[PDB]
């Protein structure tokens, strides 16, 4: 942005400007143009030979100004258009300038004035324009820098040219009022330097903050702002709305300091107020200290759906299932503990004797082994489930499961085998079937059922070793591997 | 006079009053024309406005600048700061700006003016200007 300085087509011809000689060269005309009055500086002594003629500006106050830029109005008349016109006739005239520390008031000397350049017409006025009324305003501009006083002149010389000043305007360029990144820029002044980046530190505006780079800008010649560094984020509870930051809409919500906008409340959750970092929970629901508040609220999972518990000769196996209602939990892990039992009466916790196949905490599959363990006595065991928010709450969510075959003999042989068992009379009743499984001493066996207590096995080789088992069915307990032989 | 001649253009003025109002000038001389000036206590209605033309004979004769003068001044400041807002014209020879006025030794010059409010552009203001042949000019 410019700060104008000087504006002589503006002042309305009140500026009475120092001419030198004393009352020869310029002359303040007034006219009309475009319907409006206008004054301009002319002189034309274009007959008179060796002219020598200075137009100084009043004192101008730089203040903070290092390289300011003078812009020129003005017409030059054709030479050629002259009806004498002596080969002392110029179409040019000279710009001066001079710098000083107090006003001179009507002092006026030349040789303190340094030239800055000689200021030619792109258009010459002919003497056709003149019959036609036709104005051709020439427009020149040029800068002068690093000024360092406290305050400079300009000054027009005329060497014997047709020349009409119609405007004189100075002014210095300001890199203007920022607003970027979320932070605020001061109004600053362009350098005076070619090669001057001034380095402008930026202020958060309102609810913004700086979170790990600090804002800052680069200044140039010219007025530009040039390479923004780092920026101001809407911290939480805060977004970006448009040019600010603005508190998170009810049922809302940011947690961290990003450029992002804020989320609406995730599931289970209660209605946020203006500005909220994270929506508050919904009765009987949770979050962990690590979910984001995006994740909606949790609870522990019910218990393991099923859970089977199979003494599979001396070690029991333990074998459950996810439970139905995990909680919207993906976390969940399982736990094992054990009681004793001697049906004596009396019980008490496992002993230290048993071992697991696995460490029976913080489980993620859906079984362990366990040996070592008392004969007779009953081992109730139970499994928890437990995911992400268990430790919120007191409650326990678990299953508990607690922990005799066909006694097996040959009646007779030939060749076939003639075979009979036996069960203790109360367990009679739970049987269903036996099943009597032969095969001959590697994929390939025969397996027949009977609800009675003695079969014989036909169609046998003679002389051969024949393992047979039989199973007690359930709606079960299988016998030891027999090796029975045929005759020869 | 001398060198400059002032002329106060407003109808209580003698000398536009008797109608004939002209000057006799050498080249190079001024004409300082001075509006109408009144101080803040006036109603604006008893001040006087005026747009001058610079016009031939039958346009100074007849009171009329159309197709026969150039709009020269505005007294449309009938309360300017530093009294009397004032025009000044240089009789000069030769113009230092494209399409200036020129001006010729043994010719005459005129100018006219009409009432901004509009009285009746009658009998306007005016004024002639006599620019001396050099063999008077000293």
């Amino acid at each position: 942005k410019e700060v104008v300085l000087l504006d002589f087509a503006a002042a309305g011809g009140e500026l009475g400007w120092l001419t030198h000689p004393y009352g020869k060269g310029w002359d303040l005309m007034q006219n009309i143009m475009n319907d409006m009055p206008i004054y301009m500086y002319s002189v034309c002594n274009v007959m008179s030979g060796d002219q020598d003629n200075w137009l100084r500006t009043n004192w101008v106050y730089r203040g903070e100004a290092e390289r300011i830029f003078i812009e020129l109005k003005f017409t030059v008349r054709d030479c050629n258009s002259f009806p004498g016109g002596a080969s002392s006739c110029k179409e040019t005239f000279n710009l001066y300038y001079a710098e000083s520390d107090l006003d001179y008031g009507t002092n006026f000397q030349k040789r303190l004035f340094t030239k800055i350049d000689t200021i030619a017409p792109d258009e010459i006025t002919v003497s056709s324009d003149f019959e036609a009324r036709h104005v051709k305003l020439n427009v020149e501009e040029r800068s002068v820098g690093p000024l360092t006083r406290k305050g400079f002149y300009l000054a027009f010389q005329d060497i014997g040219a047709c020349v009409a000043l119609l405007s004189v305007r100075v002014y210095y360029k300001k890199c203007p009022e920022l607003l970027q990144g979320l932070a605020h820029f001061p109004e600053t002044i362009a350098g005076s330097d070619a090669p001057s980046l001034a380095t402008v530190a930026g202020t958060c505006v309102d609810h913004a903050v700086v979170p790990p780079e600090e804002p800052r800008m680069h200044c140039a010649v010219d007025g530009e702002w040039l390479v923004p560094i780092g920026q101001c984020l809407c911290q939480a509870g805060y977004e970006k709305v448009e040019d600010a930051c603005q508190a998170c809409s009810p049922g809302f919500f940011k947690f961290e300091a990003s450029e992002s906008p804020c989320l609406e409340c995730p599931e289970h959750t209660l209605p946020s107020p203006e500005g909220a970092t994270s929506c508050e929970c919904e009765e009987g629901f949770f979050r962990a200290p690590q979910d984001p508040a995006s994740m909606p609220c949790t609870r522990p999972p019910s218990a393991p759906h099923y859970l089977t518990a199979v003494g599979m000769g001396a070690k029991v196996e333990l074998r459950w299932t996810p439970p139905q209602d995990s909680g919207g939990r993906e976390d969940i892990v399982y736990s094992v503990t054990c009681e004793q039992c001697w049906p004596s009466g009396e019980c008490g916790p496992c002993e230290a004797s048993v071992r697991y196949s696995e460490p029976p905490h913080g489980l993620t599959r859906t079984s362990v082994t366990v040996s070592d363990l008392e004969p007779h006595m009953n081992y109730t065991f139970t499994v928890e489930a437990r995911n992400g928010v268990s430790g919120l709450v007191t409650s326990r969510s678990f299953r508990t499961a607690s922990v005799e075959p066909p006694k097996v003999r040959l009646e007779g042989r030939s060749t076939s085998l003639s075979v009979s068992w036996s069960i203790p009379p109360p367990q009679q009743s739970r049987v269903w079937k036996y099943e009597v499984t032969y095969r001959k001493k590697s994929n390939s066996y025969n397996v027949r059922r009977t609800e009675g207590f003695s079969v014989t096995l036909d169609d046998l080789a003679p002389d051969t070793t024949y393992l047979v088992q039989v199973q007690a069915l359930t709606q079960g307990a299988g016998s030891k591997v027999h090796e029975f032989q045929t005759l020869s | 006079v001398a060198d400059r001649y002032a002329v106060y253009w407003n109808s209580s003025n003698p000398r536009f009053q008797r109608g004939d109002y002209h000057i006799d000038v050498c080249i190079n001389d001024y004409l300082d024309v001075f509006c109408p000036h009144y101080e803040d206590s006036v109603p604006e209605d008893k001040t006087e406005r005026y747009v001058l033309y610079m016009v031939n004979f039958d346009g100074y004769s007849a009171c009329d600048h159309t197709s026969k003068g150039f709009k020269r001044w505005e007294c449309n400041r009938p309360h300017s700061p530093n009294g009397p807002l004032k025009f000044s014209e240089k009789f000069q020879l030769f113009t230092p700006f494209s399409l200036g006025f020129e001006f010729r030794p043994g010719r005459e010059y005129f100018y006219i003016s009409s009432a901004i409010p509009d009285n009746g552009r009658r009998s306007c203001l005016k004024l002639k200007v006599f620019v001396r042949p050099t063999n008077s000019c000293m």
